[PDB]
């Protein structure tokens, strides 16, 4: 919102840019609680070797 | 916290009550009588007051 109402005053603002890096799309891993418990295996040993 | 043989789940508000809530309750502050907090702030060895 900044950015862009910094870019309606070329005259006064040049350059204006984030110093930083740009949001990207992650994989996110979801670990049934449930059906961990009902086969026997620990969330640390999941946690581990992944 | 577990799954019970007979097919239910304990979960851990089944056997507690979870809530936001001070790490300590032992000081409690009013000013002028009504509800209050703050900072009581040391002076660091040799700082200038002012």
């Amino acid at each position: 919102q900044l950015l862009a109402e910094a870019a309606k005053h070329p005259d006064m603002l040049t350059s204006v840019r984030p110093n930083g890096l740009e949001d990207t799309p992650q994989f996110k891993i979801d670990i049934d609680q449930e059906k961990a418990q009902a086969l026997g295996v620990s969330i640390n040993d999941i946690n581990t070797t992944l | 916290l577990k799954v019970n043989q007979d097919g239910s789940r304990v979960l851990l508000r089944d056997v507690a009550k979870i809530e936001l809530g001070g790490e300590n309750y032992d000081i409690i502050a009013e000013f002028n009588g009504q509800p209050a907090s703050g900072l009581g702030i040391k002076l660091a060895t040799g700082a200038n007051a002012l």
